[PDB]
């Protein structure tokens, strides 16, 4: 499991014992059983062989980190190099908001589906996580345009500042 | 958990195998309509398997099979909602289906 | 209103074979299963009445 | 049925909706009502998985019909009891909605009553 | 009326050849030229269940398992019912059981 | 299987056996070269009859014109037989 | 190929003349042919053939285009893509199309009508409502924890 | 059983 | 070959041919194609189905079979 | 089918299509079979009792009063055979009624695997071929210089030779090939 | 959604009343019961309309097959008024075209008492339309007449067909899914409902009125359709009205919609779009 | 499997299609009679739909007058 | 109690009025009419059944119906009134009407927006 419950938290199981108050056999658990036997084990013979060559072949790589460089903010009016520093970072942190709210949506699909029918009780936290992400993905992403850039996002968050600020005069 | 998934994936790929077959140029060679027959109905029984599980423990099971793509913050993957009406429906077409199946054969014969 | 007698003189007097109390139609087949359905029904169930009256609990 | 062709010709007044249930006070013509009783409480029902829709006053039986079910999965014939029970209390609901639904009835004919003899 | 003698006579002859266009339709006994049974249950029925079921249910199973569950959220199922009276099998506690029942008329 | 093919003398006999059971065409004097009005003394109502027995029989129409050039069990034969393919 | 303009369509004819020339190239006689009016269309001296659907041709006559059930050389009327017998039929009907009309009509309003009497007047039963406990679940169906709701109080009877 | 030659396009192509 | 069934045993007496026969005869008509019509109402097909006899078809086999699984459950209980 | 309709239907013609018509409605609406022979007794009684009509125009105007008759009492559905136009089999096996010219365009390895069948094609399209001559000449004999021309066609007349145009009726594919 | 289902499933019972091609038939009748279904989620049960998904299925596939195989062996004859004796020349056909029948119609115990008896308990004892009510239940009494039909002019009275008896349902492909239907027809119903977790929990205190409706107006759809039939056997001919006109001819929607909607469409593409 | 065909007499009819069509008929016949003696909720329920007429003015609670 | 005709529901061809009044000019008309059906019908027929034929038989009628469905409509266009009227019409009434519709509802949608009564409850990815 490469996934780590960090980020995608899941509860602990509670199943309830099996109590059969009646006298016939069980076909789910005969046919559990002849599964396992049948299947699960070739299977996870396989896999133990192709994980054993996995360790006699083990390899590494890396997950790369990039630097901040200058914001846009301190970036000068046409002076493209920092200009063209600044968007990349901005794309950068862009596709990463989008994977966020991915794993956002997904925990939320999951807390629905393991509640089941319990839903609109169990799933209220990471409901208000999702409505608190999506109402700041939209402070900061929304209505950009198809051709969205650093300097469009800076122009909206200015405009909604200067907004506040009015708003916070009176 | 496994055993759930494993059935409903060998159900569809026991659909999925005639029509490979029939692209795989030995149809001149074997009975066809036998052959899906019995791929009908052994899809039936591997179907009323998840059909007793579920009525033992009343579980419902969402399987994300395959991710397809990802645009933006919308991700569309192959997702299968194994639910109470998706488990009794598979067996009751799954019996409908093999029923008719033997009935074409007998059927559209001359044909 | 238009002199519609003579059309069904000639639809009473057809030698068929039914009665002269079904010879209009299927509506007066329908007609007479439902006032026998009632009748009978509401015999039997008139003589059921009657008994719940001559036997108390 | 009866009450609603004597709603819809006789009079609708004296005759009720079905939506505005009860119409009037509980405790009008009540000396004392006890407030109504119910053996399940929430921690129950959300480890039962109840529907929303019957997470009313049956159940308790049933998430007996429920466990009796799961116990014995193979010989499926063999609730019958706790399904009676259950089918039973769901039929005293039923009376018990069918008494409101006329206790009101008749206070409105008191109400009219009422506004005759002022 | 009837056929006309020009029509009659045309459709005799025409009938005739369409006999003899039917009788060369026929095949050849020879045509077309072209250039371990057991039982149903113990070949015919066996051989198909360990070949078109047991082998795909291998292929199957390793990408069930290996394959998804080790991606986070791909399988998830609802939480099983638990009642009164029962024993959770990962913690161990029991949950205590239901009120007295005052209605048992039936 | 089913659907068994057809025979000229099978549809010389069935259709005879129509005519035969036709009750203004007696059966000594009906031949399969016998015509309906020349030498039966029929009428057009009775070919028109006669058209609409086999039809019934055969389990399909003859088309009109067709059914009008048609006059004699020989002729009728030869249609069922070049309309159904029997070439024996 | 060796169709030329003389056999290709014209120019809108004026003169009797010309009226039997074109009659002459559709392969129609001189009486039966008959041009759209000239109103400026397109139409030049195509023949007004009559506007009845292909449904309504001879089924058991050997057309030389049996799915177009026409003739080799006869004139094709204009609206022949829209008349063929995978599309727009003109056939009689056993009953008038005003009748089949009003009738559809009259069903339909009848339907619409009584559906307005039905809702107005709605069937039930002489019962209250569902009763639910615990401030007619408020918890279950998400309400705020932290928030008391106004109690919602159902009494036994 | 009487077989009869059925017309088929060239299918080899 | 498929051989003919002899036409001379295709009758009328009988039959609801003959209704329709005697109805005919009231108003001077003669129905020539009776003979060619009545192979329907003779032999196996001569017989009056009703709609008790198509619902309640294998009921005296059904009802034995009941009246002995009632008897298996007292015996068993 | 096998034969060309005329310029015009004659009065016979139109009375005897209307019989055919009217006792298939009939039948239609009778369903069963003592009802339909009692009613196309009567109707048949009709018939022959308007048949010896002398003015011909009173028989026109009959036959017009007959045919709104048929048409105000005709079955909204009636029974079709499935094999007629309009049926439900119609036309069902024209998916599979292959023209006989493919069999010029198969390979030698399919012709391979029928050699004696189309050694009997080869023997057919020489007997065409020399028969198309003879008939494109007969068939300029046989057309008048002016007047009326029908869709009628001659046959053979004289030893040796074939109808004109036989091709194309001879070697239709068969109503049921497969 | 629950006046759209009643006025289609009267809709489709009216042109099956008096439709003669089986199929023609059966086909209305699947209409009937998908418009039975969809005032089923009408009201707030969508597990008995999907309950009655299952049933239906079972129904008309093991119908349509004993339909096809009447038309097998009478030669691709479709239509009900070329058939007759059914019942005693294919034994085995007629029985299970019975069962099918009484199942379809509501025959108590069988797939189709589960859930359409549930589902006509419901739309009687829960608040509704009254016409829609109203024009369900006439629905399930047409039900009925015309399974009465189809019963009638195929497996009763004399034979109709053409002569040649080339009958021969002797083959185990065609024996055995209608033997494997008829188990699912008789039995699958009881299975299923006794296996449903308990979902959209019923009302059962009604009146007897209100609880043998659905069997009360089956068994008057029966009698009436009886005699409706033995009155087309008597020996008279009526005048045909506009009410069989409009139920024959399908409530002459598909001439009027598929006549005007293409040749309105079409003609305003080429005479206005391409040309203009 | 094949059997010959008949003209115009009722065709020859073998036994398994005949006893076939009595077990499955004789079958549904067995299973509707054995549910109707075992569950008869067909009919009334098992309830006894009561009659509000009947009910006393003192349970329902209204003042009196 | 009388059949009438519609555009898509034609009068029968032997209801008509016009088969019963007929005339031996009519009969002559359909007599040429037969007359041109043969010749027409011989020529195809000895096309078709020419085994020298090596392709498909051209029909002149198609390729006429194609030319005037295609390629004269333009050289026999001529401008009218009523023409210019229904081409301005076709060509801008549609334009302008859904041009309004929306405009009106983007107008709308745009003053919901600024003023903060529209909201947009999970509107992420526009
Ligand atoms: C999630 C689900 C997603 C998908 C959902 C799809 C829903 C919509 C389905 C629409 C189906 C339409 C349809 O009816 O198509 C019929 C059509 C052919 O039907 P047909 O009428 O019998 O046509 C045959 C001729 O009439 C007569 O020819 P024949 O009778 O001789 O037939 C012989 C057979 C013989 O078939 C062949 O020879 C196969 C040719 C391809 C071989 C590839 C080998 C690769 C080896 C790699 C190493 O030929 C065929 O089957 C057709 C040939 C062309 C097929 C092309 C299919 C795509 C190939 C892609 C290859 C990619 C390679 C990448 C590298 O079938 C297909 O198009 C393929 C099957 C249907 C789709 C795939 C199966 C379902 C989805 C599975 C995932
Ligand atoms: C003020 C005092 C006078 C009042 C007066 O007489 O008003 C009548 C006068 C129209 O004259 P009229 O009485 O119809 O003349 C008929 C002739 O007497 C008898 O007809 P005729 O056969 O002697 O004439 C042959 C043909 C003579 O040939 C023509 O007219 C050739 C066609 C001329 C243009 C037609 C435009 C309409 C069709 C457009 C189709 C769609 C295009 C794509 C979209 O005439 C016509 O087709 C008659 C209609 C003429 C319309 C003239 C419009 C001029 C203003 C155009 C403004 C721009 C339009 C949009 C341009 C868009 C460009 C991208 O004005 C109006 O009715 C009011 C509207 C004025 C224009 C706005
Ligand atoms: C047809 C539609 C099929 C959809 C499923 C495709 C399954 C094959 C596939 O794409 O496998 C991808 C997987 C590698 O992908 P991933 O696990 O994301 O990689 C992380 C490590 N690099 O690669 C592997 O897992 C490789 C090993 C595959 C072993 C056999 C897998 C068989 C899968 C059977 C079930 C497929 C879906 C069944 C339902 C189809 C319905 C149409
Ligand atoms: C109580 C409330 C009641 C509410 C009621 C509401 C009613 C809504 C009705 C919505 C549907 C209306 C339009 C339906 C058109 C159907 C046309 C069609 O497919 O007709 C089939 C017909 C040929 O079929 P037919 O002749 O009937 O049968 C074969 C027998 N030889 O013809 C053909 O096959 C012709 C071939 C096609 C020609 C082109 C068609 C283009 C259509 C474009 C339509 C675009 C607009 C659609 C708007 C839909 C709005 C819902
Ligand atoms: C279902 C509804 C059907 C309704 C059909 C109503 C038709 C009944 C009314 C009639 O029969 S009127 C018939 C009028 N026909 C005539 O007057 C034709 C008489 N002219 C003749 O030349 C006749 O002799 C014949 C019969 C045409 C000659 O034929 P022969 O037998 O060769």
């Amino acid at each position: 499991d490469s996934w780590d419950k960090d980020v995608y938290p899941e509860p602990p199981s509670r199943t309830p014992a099996p109590s059969p108050q009646t006298s016939l056999p069980n076909p789910i658990t005969y046919l559990t059983k002849a599964y396992d036997l049948v299947v699960d084990w070739p299977v996870t013979l396989v896999r133990e062989f192709i994980e054993r060559q996995h360790a006699k072949n083990r390899t590494y790589y890396y997950h790369r980190q990039y630097r901040r460089v200058p914001d846009i903010t301190e970036c000068k009016e046409g002076d493209v190099l920092c200009i063209y520093e600044a968007e990349m970072q901005w794309r950068r942190d862009f596709k990463v908001d989008q994977e966020i709210m991915n794993i956002i949506q997904e925990r939320l699909k999951a807390c629905q589906q393991r509640e089941g029918e319990n839903y609109q009780q169990n799933c209220a936290k990471e409901l208000e996580q999702f409505t608190k992400v999506t109402k700041a993905y939209q402070d900061r992403y929304l209505d950009l345009g198809a051709y969205y850039s650093a300097r469009k996002c800076l122009a909206k968050q200015k405009q909604r500042m200067l907004e506040e600020r009015k708003a916070a005069r009176q | 958990m496994n055993i759930f998934t494993t059935s409903i994936l060998l159900i569809f790929i026991l659909l999925l195998s005639p029509i490979l077959i029939s692209m795989s140029n030995l149809i001149k060679h074997i009975n066809f309509p036998l052959y899906t027959t019995t791929s009908i109905k052994f899809s039936f029984i591997i179907s009323l398997l998840p059909l007793l599980m579920f009525f033992h423990n009343n579980m419902e099971y969402m399987i994300t099979t395959w991710h397809w793509v990802t645009m933006n913050s919308m991700e569309l993957k192959m997702s299968f909602k194994t639910d109470f009406f998706s488990i009794l429906f598979t067996s009751v077409a799954l019996f409908v289906t093999w029923s008719i199946m033997q009935f074409s054969s007998w059927y559209m014969h001359s044909d | 209103f238009e002199n519609k007698v003579p059309e069904k003189q000639k639809l009473f007097q057809e030698d068929n074979g039914m009665p002269v109390h079904l010879k209009g139609g299927a509506s007066d087949a329908l007609l007479y299963r439902a006032t026998m359905a009632l009748t009978l029904g509401g015999t039997a169930y008139a003589i059921y009445l009657l008994a719940m009256a001559a036997f108390p609990k | 049925g009866a009450h609603l062709t004597r709603r819809y010709l006789w009079d609708a007044s004296v005759e009720p909706d079905p939506e505005k249930i009860p119409s009037f006070p509980p405790d009008l013509g009540f000396p004392e009502r006890k407030e109504r009783v119910m053996v399940a409480t929430q921690q129950e029902m959300m480890d039962a998985q109840l529907t929303l829709q019957q997470r009313d006053y049956c159940a308790h039986y049933l998430i007996r019909l429920l466990k009796c079910k799961r116990d014995s999965f193979p010989n499926f014939l063999a609730c019958k009891h706790e399904q009676h029970d259950w089918d039973y209390c769901e039929h005293l609901d039923y009376v018990k909605r069918m008494k409101e639904f006329e206790r009101e009835r008749r206070l409105l004919q008191r109400k009219k009553r009422r506004a005759l003899k002022e | 009326s009837g056929y006309t003698p020009d029509e009659k006579l045309r459709l005799q002859q025409l009938r005739e050849l369409r006999r003899r266009w039917l009788k060369d339709q026929e095949l050849s006994p020879r045509e077309p030229v072209l250039p371990k049974n057991m039982v149903f249950k113990a070949y015919r029925s066996s051989l198909f269940a360990v070949s078109h079921v047991l082998i795909p249910m291998w292929f199957v199973h390793y990408y069930v398992k290996y394959h998804m569950a080790t991606k986070p959220y791909t399988i998830v199922s609802s939480k099983p019912r638990i009642f009164p009276g029962d024993t959770i099998l990962e913690t161990g506690e029991v949950i205590p059981p239901m009120r007295d029942f005052p209605d048992q008329h039936h | 299987s089913d659907a068994p093919p057809l025979t000229l003398d099978g549809i010389k006999d069935r259709v005879l056996y129509v005519l035969k059971l036709y009750d203004k065409i007696d059966p000594e004097k009906l031949s399969v070269n016998s015509h309906f009005m020349k030498d039966l003394g029929l009428d057009s109502l009775d070919q028109v009859e006669i058209i609409m027995a086999m039809e019934d029989e055969f389990g399909f129409e003859i088309p009109d014109i067709d059914a009008e050039k048609l006059m004699c069990p020989q002729e009728i034969v030869d249609y069922i037989a070049d309309k159904k393919d029997v070439y024996e | 190929f060796h169709m030329t303009k003389d056999m290709l369509p014209g120019s809108y004819p004026r003169t009797p003349e010309e009226r039997a020339a074109a009659a002459k190239k559709y392969n129609m006689r001189v009486e039966d042919y008959e041009p759209y009016p000239d109103d400026g269309m397109g139409y030049g001296d195509y023949p007004m053939l009559p506007n009845r659907s292909q449904h309504e041709r001879d089924p058991w006559y050997q057309w030389d285009h049996s799915e177009l059930r026409m003739n080799w050389g006869e004139p094709i009327h204009w609206d022949l893509d829209m008349y063929i017998r995978n599309r727009v039929d003109t056939s009689p009907t056993p009953v008038s199309w005003d009748v089949m009309c009003k009738h559809l009509f009259g069903f339909v309003a009848f339907m619409v009508f009584m559906f307005w009497v039905g809702h107005v007047f709605p069937s039930y039963q002489p019962v209250g409502p569902k009763q639910y406990p615990y401030n007619n679940l408020y918890l279950e169906r998400g309400g705020d924890p932290t928030k008391e709701p106004e109690p919602v109080v159902h009494y036994d009877i | 059983g009487k077989r009869l030659f059925v017309v088929k396009p060239s299918l080899y192509y | 070959k498929m051989e003919l069934p002899d036409y001379r045993q295709w009758k009328i007496e009988g039959t609801p041919l003959e209704t329709v026969q005697k109805k005919l005869a009231a108003r001077g008509l003669r129905d020539p194609w009776a003979r060619n019509e009545a192979w329907r109402y003779m032999g196996g097909f001569a017989g009056n189905i009703t709609f008790p006899s198509v619902i309640l078809k294998g009921f005296k086999w059904g009802f034995a079979a009941f009246v002995v699984a009632l008897g298996a459950e007292y015996f068993l209980d | 089918a096998f034969c060309a309709p005329p310029a015009y239907l004659t009065h016979q013609q139109k009375v005897l299509r209307l019989y055919k018509r009217a006792l298939r409605h009939l039948e239609s609406w009778c369903i069963h079979r003592d009802k339909y022979r009692y009613f196309a007794c009567l109707m048949r009684a009709r018939f022959e009792e308007h048949k010896n009509e002398k003015d011909m125009m009173r028989a026109t105007q009959l036959l017009r009063e007959a045919e709104e008759e048929f048409w105000q009492n005709q079955h909204p559905q009636p029974y079709i055979f499935p094999d007629s136009p309009g049926g439900t089999s119609f036309e069902r096996y024209e998916c599979y009624k292959v023209p006989e010219w493919c069999l010029d365009y198969w390979h030698p390895s399919e012709k391979a695997m029928y050699p004696d069948y189309f050694s009997k094609r080869e023997q057919w399209k020489k007997l065409r071929m020399e028969s198309w001559d003879r008939e494109v000449k007969q068939l300029q004999e046989e057309t008048s210089p002016d007047g009326i021309m029908t869709e009628a066609l001659p046959p053979a007349r004289r030893e040796g030779d074939l109808p004109p145009l036989w091709w194309h009726i001879v070697t239709r594919p068969r109503e049921r090939p497969t | 959604m629950l006046c759209l289902g009643a006025l289609t499933t009267l809709f489709t019972a009216i042109c099956a009343l008096t439709q003669n091609d089986i199929k023609k038939i059966i086909a209305f009748s699947t209409s009937s019961q998908l418009g039975l279904m969809m005032v089923t989620l009408g009201m707030n049960q969508p597990h008995l309309a999907f309950l009655h998904i299952c049933t239906h299925a079972f129904f008309k596939a093991m119908l349509f097959m004993c339909s096809g195989s009447i038309i097998h062996s009478l030669a691709d004859e479709q239509d009900i008024r070329k058939m007759g004796n059914i019942t005693k020349i294919m034994p085995f056909t007629s029985s299970c075209l019975v069962i099918g029948s009484l199942a379809l119609t509501g025959m108590p115990f069988l797939t189709g008492f589960y859930s359409k008896d549930l589902i006509i308990e419901a739309i009687n004892t829960c608040n509704t339309n009254a016409w829609a009510l109203l024009i369900t239940l006439i629905a399930t009494s047409m039900t009925a007449m015309y399974s009465m039909r189809i019963i009638y002019f195929v497996t009763m009275t004399k034979p109709r067909f053409p002569p040649l008896i080339s009958i021969n349902e002797n083959d185990p492909d065609l024996m055995n899914p209608i033997k494997r239907l008829a188990f699912g027809s008789i039995f699958a119903g009881f299975v299923i409902s006794y296996n449903i977790p308990p979902t959209s929990i019923p009302v059962l205190t009604m009146p007897w009125f209100l609880k043998t409706t659905a069997l009360i107006i089956s068994v008057l759809g029966f009698l009436i359709a009886l005699e409706l039939n033995n009155l087309t056997m008597k020996l008279s001919m009526n005048k045909a009205n506009p009410y069989s006109s409009f139920s024959t001819l399908l409530g002459f929607f598909p001439s009027i919609i598929h006549r005007i909607t293409p040749m309105k469409s079409l003609n305003l593409s080429l005479k206005t779009s391409l040309t203009l | 499997v094949h059997i010959q065909p008949r003209y115009r007499e009722f065709p020859q009819l073998t036994r398994s299609q005949v006893i076939q069509g009595e077990f499955l008929s004789s079958l549904m016949w067995f299973w509707i009679l054995w549910r109707f003696w075992h569950d008869s909720d067909a009919v009334l329920g098992h309830f006894s739909y009561p009659d509000p007429s009947q009910w006393t003015d003192e349970e329902l609670g209204i003042p009196p007058d | 109690s009388k059949y009438k005709p519609a555009p898509l529901a034609t009068l029968p061809s032997t209801l008509d009025p016009a088969e019963y009044d007929v005339s031996p000019e009519t009969r002559r008309a359909q007599v040429e009419r037969l007359s041109i059906r043969a010749r027409l019908k011989r020529e195809y027929l000895l096309q078709y059944n020419d085994p020298k034929r090596v392709s498909h038989i051209e029909d002149p009628a198609l390729i006429r119906w194609t030319y005037a469905r295609s390629a004269n409509i333009y050289p026999n266009f001529r401008p009218t009134p009523k023409n210019s009227l229904l081409g301005a019409v076709a060509g801008f009434g549609p334009l302008i009407f859904w041009y309004y519709v929306f405009k009106t509802d983007r107008d709308r949608k745009e003053r919901l927006i600024q003023e903060g009564k529209l909201d947009r409850k999970f509107n992420i990815s526009y």
